[PDB]
Protein backbone atom coordinates (compact mmCIF):
# COMPACT_ATOMS: atom_id res chain seq x y z
CA UNK A 1 0.00 0.00 0.00
CA UNK A 2 0.97 3.24 0.84
CA UNK A 3 3.05 4.69 3.98
CA UNK A 4 3.01 7.85 5.59
CA UNK A 5 2.73 10.93 3.43
CA UNK A 6 1.22 13.67 5.45
CA UNK A 7 3.12 17.39 5.94
CA UNK A 8 4.53 18.84 8.65
CA UNK A 9 3.53 22.58 9.78
CA UNK A 10 2.30 24.29 12.88
CA UNK A 11 -1.09 26.80 13.19
CA UNK A 12 1.56 29.45 13.22
CA UNK A 13 3.80 27.84 10.26
CA UNK A 14 1.11 27.80 7.25
CA UNK A 15 2.73 27.08 4.00
CA UNK A 16 -0.27 28.54 2.38
CA UNK A 17 -1.32 32.02 1.22
CA UNK A 18 -2.86 33.03 4.21
CA UNK A 19 -2.84 31.08 7.83
CA UNK A 20 -6.45 30.15 6.96
CA UNK A 21 -5.70 29.83 3.71
CA UNK A 22 -4.02 25.89 4.38
CA UNK A 23 -7.84 24.41 4.15
CA UNK A 24 -8.81 25.90 0.78
CA UNK A 25 -8.26 28.72 -1.55
CA UNK A 26 -4.53 28.20 -1.69
CA UNK A 27 -1.78 27.92 -4.40
CA UNK A 28 -2.27 24.43 -3.99
CA UNK A 29 -5.26 24.35 -6.22
CA UNK A 30 -2.96 25.77 -8.97
CA UNK A 31 -0.57 22.71 -9.16
CA UNK A 32 -3.60 20.61 -8.44
CA UNK A 33 -2.21 19.74 -5.04
CA UNK A 34 -4.53 17.01 -3.47
CA UNK A 35 -3.83 18.46 -0.32
CA UNK A 36 -6.28 19.24 2.20
CA UNK A 37 -6.75 19.42 6.50
CA UNK A 38 -9.24 20.35 8.96
CA UNK A 39 -8.20 21.48 12.47
CA UNK A 40 -9.64 19.04 15.14
CA UNK A 41 -7.73 19.71 18.68
CA UNK A 42 -7.50 17.83 21.66
CA UNK A 43 -8.90 19.18 24.95
CA UNK A 44 -5.94 19.52 26.54
CA UNK A 45 -1.80 19.55 25.57
CA UNK A 46 1.03 17.90 28.15
CA UNK A 47 4.05 19.85 29.40
CA UNK A 48 7.75 20.29 27.47
CA UNK A 49 8.60 16.70 29.29
CA UNK A 50 5.20 15.27 28.34
CA UNK A 51 6.00 16.80 24.78
CA UNK A 52 9.28 15.25 24.53
CA UNK A 53 8.02 11.73 25.43
CA UNK A 54 4.98 12.11 22.79
CA UNK A 55 7.95 13.20 20.24
CA UNK A 56 10.02 9.74 21.49
CA UNK A 57 6.94 7.45 21.11
CA UNK A 58 5.82 9.06 17.71
CA UNK A 59 8.44 6.15 16.17
CA UNK A 60 6.55 3.65 17.68
CA UNK A 61 3.53 4.36 16.76
CA UNK A 62 4.74 5.15 13.28
CA UNK A 63 6.27 1.52 13.26
CA UNK A 64 3.15 0.22 14.04
CA UNK A 65 1.46 2.19 11.61
CA UNK A 66 3.49 0.85 9.34
CA UNK A 67 3.32 -2.62 10.43
CA UNK A 68 -0.44 -2.64 10.10
CA UNK A 69 -0.39 -0.82 6.86
CA UNK A 70 1.97 -3.70 5.24
CA UNK A 71 -0.14 -6.27 7.11
CA UNK A 72 -3.41 -4.73 5.30
CA UNK A 73 -1.49 -4.76 1.76
CA UNK A 74 -0.22 -7.98 2.38
CA UNK A 75 -2.79 -10.51 4.04
CA UNK A 76 -6.15 -8.77 2.16
CA UNK A 77 -4.29 -8.51 -1.06
CA UNK A 78 -2.51 -11.85 -1.63
CA UNK A 79 -5.78 -14.46 -0.77
CA UNK A 80 -6.94 -12.51 -3.82
CA UNK A 81 -10.18 -12.68 -2.95
CA UNK A 82 -10.17 -9.95 0.09
CA UNK A 83 -9.26 -6.71 -2.10
CA UNK A 84 -12.90 -6.42 -2.67
CA UNK A 85 -13.24 -3.46 0.23
CA UNK A 86 -12.80 -0.57 -2.17
CA UNK A 87 -11.83 3.33 0.13
CA UNK A 88 -15.43 3.93 0.58
CA UNK A 89 -15.47 0.91 2.36
CA UNK A 90 -12.29 1.18 3.89
CA UNK A 91 -13.29 4.37 4.66
CA UNK A 92 -10.75 5.68 7.91
CA UNK A 93 -12.44 7.21 10.73
CA UNK A 94 -16.29 6.89 8.65
CA UNK A 95 -14.91 9.15 5.54
CA UNK A 96 -13.41 7.76 2.33
CA UNK A 97 -9.72 9.02 1.55
CA UNK A 98 -11.08 12.43 0.00
CA UNK A 99 -12.69 13.41 2.96
CA UNK A 100 -10.70 11.48 5.45
CA UNK A 101 -7.31 13.05 5.06
CA UNK A 102 -9.28 16.19 4.84
CA UNK A 103 -9.91 16.61 8.41
CA UNK A 104 -8.80 15.23 11.69
CA UNK A 105 -12.40 13.80 13.03
CA UNK A 106 -11.14 11.05 14.68
CA UNK A 107 -9.29 12.61 17.31
CA UNK A 108 -13.73 11.57 18.56
CA UNK A 109 -13.67 9.63 21.82
CA UNK A 110 -13.25 6.28 19.81
CA UNK A 111 -9.65 6.06 19.84
CA UNK A 112 -8.56 8.99 21.86
CA UNK A 113 -10.53 10.01 25.13
CA UNK A 114 -10.87 13.71 23.64
CA UNK A 115 -8.60 14.94 26.62
CA UNK A 116 -4.95 15.11 27.24
CA UNK A 117 -3.42 12.93 24.70
CA UNK A 118 0.03 12.11 26.47
CA UNK A 119 -1.59 8.67 27.59
CA UNK A 120 -4.81 8.86 25.13
CA UNK A 121 -2.15 8.17 22.01
CA UNK A 122 -0.87 5.16 24.00
CA UNK A 123 -4.38 3.99 24.59
CA UNK A 124 -5.02 4.36 20.90
CA UNK A 125 -1.90 2.55 19.78
CA UNK A 126 -3.13 -0.08 21.99
CA UNK A 127 -6.46 -0.16 20.57
CA UNK A 128 -4.87 -0.10 16.81
CA UNK A 129 -2.47 -3.06 18.01
CA UNK A 130 -5.35 -4.65 19.18
CA UNK A 131 -6.88 -4.38 15.33
CA UNK A 132 -3.86 -5.79 14.00
CA UNK A 133 -3.65 -7.97 15.96
CA UNK A 134 -7.11 -9.64 15.13
CA UNK A 135 -6.10 -9.14 11.59
CA UNK A 136 -2.94 -11.69 12.15
CA UNK A 137 -5.19 -14.11 13.54
CA UNK A 138 -7.45 -14.04 9.90
CA UNK A 139 -4.47 -14.14 8.17
CA UNK A 140 -3.74 -17.42 10.28
CA UNK A 141 -7.04 -18.63 9.74
CA UNK A 142 -6.26 -17.77 6.19
CA UNK A 143 -3.19 -19.70 6.49
CA UNK A 144 -5.00 -22.94 7.73
CA UNK A 145 -7.39 -22.86 5.85
CA UNK A 146 -4.64 -22.84 2.59
CA UNK A 147 -3.47 -26.04 4.70
CA UNK A 148 -6.68 -27.52 4.53
CA UNK A 149 -6.16 -26.45 0.66
CA UNK A 150 -4.19 -28.61 -1.69
CA UNK A 151 -5.67 -31.55 0.27
CA UNK A 152 -5.63 -35.41 -0.74
CA UNK A 153 -7.03 -33.66 -4.54
CA UNK A 154 -3.04 -32.73 -5.02
CA UNK A 155 -1.96 -36.42 -5.48
CA UNK A 156 -2.59 -38.28 -9.27
CA UNK A 157 -6.20 -38.47 -10.55
CA UNK A 158 -6.33 -42.76 -9.85
CA UNK A 159 -4.32 -45.49 -11.39
CA UNK A 160 -0.72 -44.28 -10.68
CA UNK A 161 0.81 -44.22 -7.58
CA UNK A 162 -0.52 -41.63 -5.43
CA UNK A 163 -4.57 -41.52 -4.93
CA UNK A 164 -5.09 -44.82 -7.30
CA UNK A 165 -7.77 -46.04 -5.45
CA UNK A 166 -10.57 -43.72 -7.17
CA UNK A 167 -9.78 -45.71 -10.59
CA UNK A 168 -9.97 -48.79 -8.92
CA UNK A 169 -11.70 -52.07 -10.40
CA UNK A 170 -14.26 -51.84 -6.95
CA UNK A 171 -8.27 -63.21 -5.16
CA UNK A 172 -7.30 -59.84 -6.91
CA UNK A 173 -5.44 -56.49 -5.57
CA UNK A 174 -5.29 -52.91 -7.41
CA UNK A 175 -2.25 -52.76 -9.78
CA UNK A 176 -3.50 -50.85 -12.28
CA UNK A 177 0.03 -52.00 -14.16
CA UNK A 178 0.80 -49.38 -17.04
CA UNK A 179 3.39 -49.54 -19.73
CA UNK A 180 -0.83 -66.34 -17.36
CA UNK A 181 -2.99 -69.46 -18.31
CA UNK A 182 -2.73 -72.14 -15.26
CA UNK A 183 -4.83 -74.00 -12.54
CA UNK A 184 -6.35 -70.83 -11.04
CA UNK A 185 -9.24 -69.16 -12.89
CA UNK A 186 -6.87 -66.15 -14.83
CA UNK A 187 -9.83 -65.69 -17.80
CA UNK A 188 -10.43 -62.28 -15.99
CA UNK A 189 -10.69 -58.62 -16.73
CA UNK A 190 -10.90 -56.09 -14.18
CA UNK A 191 -12.09 -52.08 -14.75
CA UNK A 192 -8.60 -51.04 -13.23
CA UNK A 193 -8.27 -48.61 -15.92
CA UNK A 194 -8.26 -44.86 -15.07
CA UNK A 195 -4.20 -48.11 -17.45
CA UNK A 196 -4.86 -51.50 -18.52
CA UNK A 197 -5.99 -54.61 -16.14
CA UNK A 198 -4.28 -58.03 -16.96
CA UNK A 199 -5.22 -62.12 -16.43
CA UNK A 200 -5.06 -63.02 -12.86
CA UNK A 201 -6.03 -65.29 -10.34
CA UNK A 202 -6.18 -65.56 -6.42
CA UNK A 203 -6.19 -69.42 -6.24
CA UNK A 204 -2.61 -69.65 -7.70
CA UNK A 205 -0.25 -67.21 -6.69
CA UNK A 206 1.58 -67.87 -10.34
CA UNK A 207 -0.95 -65.95 -12.89
CA UNK A 208 -1.64 -63.35 -9.97
CA UNK A 209 2.16 -62.54 -9.95
CA UNK A 210 3.03 -62.54 -13.29
CA UNK A 211 0.35 -60.39 -14.04
CA UNK A 212 1.45 -57.92 -11.54
CA UNK A 213 5.02 -57.35 -10.67
CA UNK A 214 6.70 -60.29 -11.93
CA UNK A 215 7.83 -59.30 -14.83
CA UNK A 216 8.05 -56.06 -17.17
CA UNK A 217 7.20 -52.97 -14.90
CA UNK A 218 5.90 -53.62 -11.77
CA UNK A 219 2.52 -52.24 -11.00
CA UNK A 220 1.13 -49.65 -7.93
CA UNK A 221 -1.22 -50.70 -5.37
CA UNK A 222 -3.91 -49.02 -4.33
CA UNK A 223 -6.71 -49.18 -1.85
CA UNK A 224 -8.85 -52.05 -2.27
CA UNK A 225 -12.32 -49.76 -2.02
CA UNK A 226 -13.00 -46.61 -3.81
CA UNK A 227 -15.08 -45.61 -1.61
CA UNK A 228 -11.86 -44.11 1.20
CA UNK A 229 -11.08 -42.25 -2.50
CA UNK A 230 -14.09 -41.08 -2.85
CA UNK A 231 -14.72 -39.66 0.70
CA UNK A 232 -11.39 -38.18 0.85
CA UNK A 233 -11.22 -36.37 -2.77
CA UNK A 234 -15.03 -35.07 -1.45
CA UNK A 235 -13.48 -33.72 1.96
CA UNK A 236 -10.48 -32.09 -0.46
CA UNK A 237 -13.29 -30.67 -2.51
CA UNK A 238 -14.73 -29.21 0.86
CA UNK A 239 -11.50 -27.64 2.30
CA UNK A 240 -10.62 -26.14 -0.73
CA UNK A 241 -14.48 -24.50 -1.05
CA UNK A 242 -14.24 -23.75 2.74
CA UNK A 243 -10.18 -22.31 1.94
CA UNK A 244 -12.07 -20.17 -0.77
CA UNK A 245 -14.77 -18.93 1.86
CA UNK A 246 -12.50 -18.06 4.49
CA UNK A 247 -10.80 -16.07 1.65
CA UNK A 248 -14.19 -14.40 0.13
CA UNK A 249 -15.86 -14.56 4.24
CA UNK A 250 -13.23 -14.64 6.86
CA UNK A 251 -11.05 -12.41 4.47
CA UNK A 252 -13.79 -9.88 4.17
CA UNK A 253 -13.83 -9.69 8.02
CA UNK A 254 -10.03 -9.25 7.53
CA UNK A 255 -10.97 -5.99 5.08
CA UNK A 256 -12.82 -4.92 7.49
CA UNK A 257 -10.15 -4.81 9.77
CA UNK A 258 -8.32 -2.96 7.76
CA UNK A 259 -10.30 -0.51 7.22
CA UNK A 260 -10.63 -0.18 10.68
CA UNK A 261 -7.01 0.10 10.95
CA UNK A 262 -7.01 2.81 8.25
CA UNK A 263 -9.39 4.65 10.59
CA UNK A 264 -6.43 3.68 13.46
CA UNK A 265 -4.49 5.32 10.90
CA UNK A 266 -6.01 8.40 10.43
CA UNK A 267 -6.40 9.18 14.47
CA UNK A 268 -2.70 8.50 14.55
CA UNK A 269 -2.14 11.39 11.54
CA UNK A 270 -4.35 13.01 13.72
CA UNK A 271 -2.02 12.78 16.94
CA UNK A 272 0.81 13.48 14.70
CA UNK A 273 -0.57 17.16 13.82
CA UNK A 274 -0.68 17.70 17.12
CA UNK A 275 2.81 16.56 17.99
CA UNK A 276 3.91 18.50 15.20
CA UNK A 277 2.59 21.34 16.44
CA UNK A 278 4.13 21.07 19.92
CA UNK A 279 7.62 20.37 18.30
CA UNK A 280 7.41 23.38 16.13
CA UNK A 281 5.24 25.73 18.20
CA UNK A 282 3.83 26.05 21.54
CA UNK A 283 2.19 23.38 23.64
CA UNK A 284 -1.20 23.67 22.75
CA UNK A 285 -2.66 21.70 19.89
CA UNK A 286 -2.97 24.01 16.48
CA UNK A 287 -1.62 22.68 12.68
CA UNK A 288 -2.17 24.27 9.54
CA UNK A 289 -0.53 21.59 7.48
CA UNK A 290 -2.00 19.08 5.20
CA UNK A 291 -2.16 15.37 4.60
CA UNK A 292 -2.23 13.82 0.96
CA UNK A 293 -0.36 11.99 -1.64
CA UNK A 294 1.06 14.68 -4.06
CA UNK A 295 3.38 13.85 -7.09
CA UNK A 296 6.80 14.67 -6.86
CA UNK A 297 6.16 18.51 -8.70
CA UNK A 298 3.48 19.53 -5.63
CA UNK A 299 5.44 18.59 -3.04
CA UNK A 300 8.30 20.26 -4.32
CA UNK A 301 6.15 23.22 -4.40
CA UNK A 302 5.14 23.23 -1.22
CA UNK A 303 8.45 22.62 0.04
CA UNK A 304 9.33 25.83 -2.10
CA UNK A 305 6.51 27.62 -0.07
CA UNK A 306 7.03 26.17 3.36
CA UNK A 307 11.13 27.01 3.22
CA UNK A 308 10.52 29.63 5.77
CA UNK A 309 10.10 26.47 8.56
CA UNK A 310 12.89 23.95 6.43
CA UNK A 311 14.47 21.11 7.98
CA UNK B 1 -9.89 -75.56 -11.96
CA UNK B 2 -8.83 -74.62 -7.89
CA UNK B 3 -12.18 -73.56 -7.35
CA UNK B 4 -13.04 -76.96 -7.17
CA UNK B 5 -9.70 -77.26 -4.87
CA UNK B 6 -10.77 -74.93 -2.60
CA UNK B 7 -13.72 -76.94 -1.51
CA UNK B 8 -11.28 -79.79 -1.02
CA UNK B 9 -9.13 -77.73 1.06
CA UNK B 10 -11.74 -76.62 3.28
CA UNK B 11 -12.80 -80.75 3.59
CA UNK B 12 -9.03 -81.44 4.82
CA UNK B 13 -9.00 -78.64 7.57
CA UNK B 14 -12.40 -79.51 8.75
CA UNK B 15 -11.15 -83.04 9.14
CA UNK B 16 -7.77 -82.07 10.78
CA UNK B 17 -9.92 -80.40 12.90
CA UNK B 18 -12.24 -83.38 13.40
CA UNK B 19 -9.52 -85.65 14.12
CA UNK B 20 -7.93 -83.35 16.63
CA UNK B 21 -10.91 -83.14 18.53
CA UNK B 22 -11.38 -86.93 18.50
CA UNK B 23 -8.01 -87.26 19.81
CA UNK B 24 -8.66 -84.84 22.47
CA UNK B 25 -12.36 -87.00 22.90
CA UNK B 26 -10.41 -89.81 24.15
CA UNK B 27 -8.31 -87.80 26.86
CA UNK B 28 -11.84 -86.06 28.02
CA UNK B 29 -13.45 -89.22 28.92
CA UNK B 30 -10.60 -90.66 30.37
CA UNK B 31 -10.59 -87.42 32.43
CA UNK B 32 -13.95 -88.55 34.12
CA UNK B 33 -14.08 -92.25 33.75
CA UNK B 34 -10.30 -92.55 35.20
CA UNK B 35 -8.82 -90.26 38.44
CA UNK B 36 -12.65 -91.19 39.89
CA UNK B 37 -10.74 -93.70 42.11
CA UNK B 38 -9.17 -90.04 43.67
CA UNK B 39 -12.50 -88.18 43.72
CA UNK B 40 -14.20 -91.01 45.87
CA UNK B 41 -11.80 -90.43 48.45
CA UNK B 42 -13.46 -87.12 49.37
CA UNK B 43 -16.58 -86.90 48.33
CA UNK B 44 -17.99 -90.79 50.29
CA UNK B 45 -14.78 -92.02 51.56
CA UNK B 46 -15.05 -89.25 53.99
CA UNK B 47 -18.36 -90.17 55.35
Amino acid sequence: ASRYWVVSLPVQNSAASVWNRLQEQISKHSFDTPLYRFNIPNLRVGTLDSLLALSDDLVKSNSFVESVSHKIRRQIEELERVSGIESSSLSVDGVPVDTYLTRFVWDEAKYPTMSPLREIVDGIHTLVAKIEDDLKVRVAEYNNVRSQLNAINRKQSGSLAVRDLSNLVKLVTLLAVVPTSYVVPRSSKLLYEDLYTVTLFGRVADNFRIAAREKGFQIRDFEYSSEAQESRNQELEKLVHDQESLRSSLLQWCYTSYGEVFSSWMHFCAVRVFAESILRYGLPPSFLACVLAPSVKGEKKVRSILEELCG
Amino acid sequence: QMVRFIRQEAEEKANEISVSAEEEFNIEKLQLVEAEKKKIRQEYERK
